């Protein structure tokens, strides 16, 4: 969806 | 206390377990001690990112902006902080 992405781990 | 590394591992631990209210807990308090002057190995831009998308989760919007600028200021070729930059602007209408 649309939104932010964090760091993967 | 722990050590600036230790406590952005604690973070980190808390942030892959879907804990975001730790995460913040954790990495506020390794801005604090990095502004302190403690040595490390971790770099400011590096709990933003995760800071940043923390507060986010829990509903903190106009802080997950200002941290998401700080972050991009810090680290300018970081593609996924430019993206997350793009969609809280455009969310908060602060293009």
């Amino acid at each position: 969806p649309p939104g932010p992405r964090g760091p993967p781990g | 206390m722990l050590s600036v590394d230790d406590c952005f591992g604690m973070g980190r631990s808390a942030y892959n377990e879907g804990d975001y209210y730790h995460t913040v807990l954790w990495m506020e308090q390794v801005l604090k001690q990095l502004d302190a002057g403690e040595e490390a190995t971790t770099t400011k831009s590096q709990v933003l990112d995760y800071l940043s998308y923390a507060v986010f989760q829990l509903g903190d919007l106009h802080r997950a902006l200002e941290l998401t600028r700080r972050l991009l200021s810090l680290d300018p070729s970081h593609e996924r902080a430019g993206g997350n930059l793009r969609y809280f602007e455009q969310l908060l209408e602060e293009e």
